[PDB]
């Protein structure tokens, strides 16, 4: 088998 | 329990009243509680009605309801602080009035949204601690509803937090009848419903429906009736003169059922009837002989103790009607399980797919008590070509093995195979596997042909006389399927040319065995 | 060694202690003066259910070690890159940290690998033919023995296929001690039964007539799990009888409790409850011998006597521990019933049957694997018998061509010559119907003998078969006898049964005529 490729990410912000 | 307006869930409410409020209604001295409920099911089954009526029936304070994920906030410590504001009154009453405290009901709608990363895990932990923590409460009830029960956190379902788990399902015919009665009582009371409408037919027809869909169907019927007194194109109108007299006929319900609402579930397709289209017409003795042999084989299979498995092969030339007679025998067998294996359902498959399909059919057959299976077009199943020749050996070996494997103890199986090439099968050494054989012949003489034409009734007397003059004094060799094809080809031309064309085609097809 | 709950493997434990754990208990001064390191790992292999995990846990408890880390090999694998190596590498962090903190005054850590062979296979030398999980093997190799040294760890691997493991993992620096856990003998079974009945004996629930010796004799190819299940089934059956007696009658409860003692429960549970995996099966004889065996002539006795002689030879011979025989005859002769009968009468502990009815749709490689598994299981016993049925159906033979499968043929040819381990004995019986094809394939000289199974060939034999079956009456018998007294018949028993069954479906008057017509339609000579 072939190992799953690399992937991007999304990000979320938080206030204080 | 129909007063609340929900039908088909009386038994669920009986279970509710047993498992929830028995301790609260039972005399306190002998007692000297449950604080979690989770309702799940497909959409539109009345969970919200259940929650609302549960809140109303008990003599307690007004329930508090949170609509979805309102708790989440952008700032730190607010999401968890929002949860602690819900239990303040409960804590106050527990600390002040002790045991003699009123019941508190909390309703969570779409609870899967907030139970299932800093915010969500903290919210779940705060809820878990508040429901079951160091301080123990005995006057709080929390209700949640879900449509996707498999997305809820496991830790929330343990005993002591969420105890009463309930499923709402699609109502059966009596529940549907109750729902239709509930939604049609208002119309019936005021005599706005026509006398031709029968609720029982509607209940029988509306299969796989839910309550919301039934109410929508009723609404569609009302709209169909109402539009009769509405005018458009130039301006919107109410009529009034005829609108005052509005009756809901059966045609409105039928039309609403055709298009406006749909069950939204799958359908089943049947193919067996396709294997006999023109029926069986007796044009001679051989058909009766074949049917008698089939009956003998069926009876032998039924009443045999040490021969539970029996096999047969049907022989004949092409266009002779072999599959039709096999299907007729199978139908007359009157066995609980009957199936037909055909290559029409397997186009473009490889050997492995065909083997798996055949094995699945036989596996299904093995489960019953007495079964019958028919396989037709063997040469097409193990695709064969005279050049080389070439064929699939895997399917041949699978058939050879399956032809002599007995079913589990005490069960019966019958197998009927059809083919038009017997020498090939004899060469493959498979003709021995079968127990017996039967032969399906063609039409041999002209008297049988005339009888067949009489049964079909395509020609009148004048042309039949000439046909008898021509054919009666000679031997013929023709099938029935090809005969029908020839008749249909001949019928196309004008009435003058029909007989000559028909006999020309017959002379073209003439041959001898 | 039976004081810790393990019975039947004293020798293995003693050897393991001598070769692995002698320097752990000897005083720490002389062991420093010698300058010797400790053994780092061991490997255990054998059939499942024989007490490998139990031994590993007991060893872990013995040396005052910490709680072991248990791992299952197949569940380490992940589909994302770097995720299976991280799982492997997580297991050594506590040991590394403790050694760094405390130096040489640290405790002992233990790692237990189950089904290790699923994640360590030989790496591919050829370029472009590398394995799927080579990185996992490399990570494990670099963690067990690398540039930075750990002296506070012990690794125990468990497997059933020790021949698939990489050879770099088994060198004297990695997992250098190996041991085999096999099936127990009579003494080991007695020890296990004594261990598992301690609670009942202490609590005064056994009977005075319970003989653990006889029960040890009765079980022949049981593992420890089988015996434990037997004890539990017996106690459950005793409880069921107690319930029956109490519910049926107003009997005094003291007699019901006294009935709690169990002597017939053991035998009842033996027959109907426990099915050993390396024993004989009585549910197959019914499938293959369906209508019994009736003596219609002399040849049956000859076949049975030849089979008995072959069984006696295989049992009592030292120079020939492997024997084979082929049963051949015309179709419908009845070769699969007599081979099953001979196998049943042998009275060997291990009996198995290989047939193509259980390989529908298989490819040739899968069939090879199934046959190899059967023979591998056969080699673990002391006396074995195997039956290979329809040799022409396992090879996918068709006269057109001809066509067949060569892989299965070569596998059979190699398997007919391979002997079991030293001191163990095997018998093989094969049935066919086309021996000319086998002679053409050069397979007939791989067998040791042949036996012929003939057909019915005389009228009196047919009449005797009919009498034994008992279907026709005196007058019909006289008619048949007068019409077939000529000894020119040619028929098989199976087809004779089919003909009788088909004949019986007619009306009572027209039954002999139909039977005789069907018989005439059949053949009459070879
Ligand atoms: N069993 C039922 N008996 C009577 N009316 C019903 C029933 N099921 C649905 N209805 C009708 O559907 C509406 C009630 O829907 P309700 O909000 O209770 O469904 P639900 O299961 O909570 O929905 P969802 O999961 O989609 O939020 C009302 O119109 C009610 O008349
Ligand atoms: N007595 C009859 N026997 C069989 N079929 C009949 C008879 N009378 C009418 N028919 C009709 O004739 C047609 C028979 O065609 P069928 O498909 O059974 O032929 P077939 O021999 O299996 O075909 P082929 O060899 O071309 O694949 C069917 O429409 C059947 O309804
Ligand atoms: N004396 C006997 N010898 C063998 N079989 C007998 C005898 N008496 C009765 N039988 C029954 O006859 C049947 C024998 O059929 P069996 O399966 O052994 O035949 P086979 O030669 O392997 O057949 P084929 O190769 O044609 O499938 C079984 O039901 C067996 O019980
Ligand atoms: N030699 C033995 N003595 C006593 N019990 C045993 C023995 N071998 C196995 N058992 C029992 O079998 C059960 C499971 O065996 P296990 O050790 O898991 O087999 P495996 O070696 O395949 O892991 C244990 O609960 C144990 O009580």
């Amino acid at each position: 088998m072939a190992e799953d490729a690399d992937m991007r990410n999304e990000l979320e912000e938080m206030q204080r | 329990f129909e007063k609340m307006g929900i039908g088909g869930l009386d038994k669920e409410f009986s279970d509710i009243f047993r498992r929830a409020f028995a301790s609260r209604v039972f005399p306190p001295e002998i007692v000297e509680h449950v604080k979690g409920i989770l309702l799940y099911g497909p959409p539109g089954c009345g969970k919200t009605l259940l929650a609302r009526q549960i809140g109303k029936m008990l003599n307690a304070r007004e329930p508090k309801v949170v609509n979805g994920p309102e708790i989440l906030n952008k700032y730190v410590g607010e999401s968890e602080a929002n949860i602690r504001k819900l239990f303040a009154d409960a804590e106050e009453e527990q600390r002040r009035l002790g045991a003699n405290s009123g019941l508190h009901i909390i309703i969570f709608d779409e609870i899967d949204a907030i139970c299932k990363t800093g915010v969500h895990d903290t919210v779940v932990n705060q809820l878990l601690s508040k429901i079951d923590g160091v301080e123990q409460l005995n006057n709080i009830l929390v209700i949640g509803m879900t449509n996707r029960p498999d997305l809820i956190d496991e830790a929330l379902l343990r005993p002591g937090r969420l105890e009463v788990k309930m499923e709402i399902g699609l109502p059966d015919e009596k529940g549907r009848l109750q729902i239709l009665h509930i939604h049609t009582a208002r119309m019936r009371g005021h005599q706005l419903l026509s006398a031709d409408v029968d609720i029982k037919e509607l209940a029988v027809e509306t299969k796989n429906f839910s309550g919301a869909e039934l109410e929508g169907l009723v609404r569609a019927a009302q709209s169909t009736a109402m539009n009769r007194h509405i005018k458009a194109s130039t301006k919107v109108e109410v009529d009034m003169e005829k609108a005052e007299s509005l009756q809901v006929t059966r045609g409105d319900f039928l039309a609403s059922l055709e298009n406006d609402i749909k069950p939204a579930f799958g359908t089943n397709q049947e193919d067996y009837a396709s294997y006999i289209m023109n029926g069986i017409i007796k044009w001679g003795d051989p058909v009766t002989r074949v049917l008698d042999d089939g009956e003998l084989l069926v009876q032998q299979t039924k009443n045999s103790d040490r021969t539970p498995l029996v096999s047969v092969l049907l022989e004949g030339p092409p266009h002779s009607g072999k599959t039709a007679l096999a299907a007729k025998i199978a139908e007359e067998s009157n066995f609980p399980f009957i199936k037909i294996c055909s290559p029409d359902k397997m186009i473009g498959f490889s050997e492995t797919a065909k083997c798996q399909a055949m094995k699945k059919i036989f596996d299904d057959a093995y489960k019953s008590q007495l079964s019958c299976v028919v396989v037709d077009d063997i040469e097409r199943l193990l695709d064969y070509v005279p050049i080389g020749p070439r064929f699939s050996n895997l399917v041949l070996q699978a058939l050879l093995v399956l032809l002599k494997k007995a079913p589990p103890q005490g069960r019966k199986l019958l197998i009927i195979g059809t083919t038009s090439r017997k020498d090939v099968l004899q060469e493959m050494e498979m003709l021995n596997a079968f127990s017996t054989t039967i032969h399906v012949p063609n039409i041999a003489t002209g008297e049988q042909l005339l009888e067949a034409l009489e049964l079909l009734g395509n020609f009148k007397d004048k042309e039949r006389t000439t046909i008898a003059q021509q054919v009666k004094g000679k031997k013929v060799w023709i099938g029935i399927k090809k005969l029908l094809m020839l008749i249909e080809m001949s019928l196309q031309m004008d009435p003058e040319y029909r007989v000559r064309k028909f006999l020309a085609l017959l002379r073209e097809e003439g041959a001898s065995p």
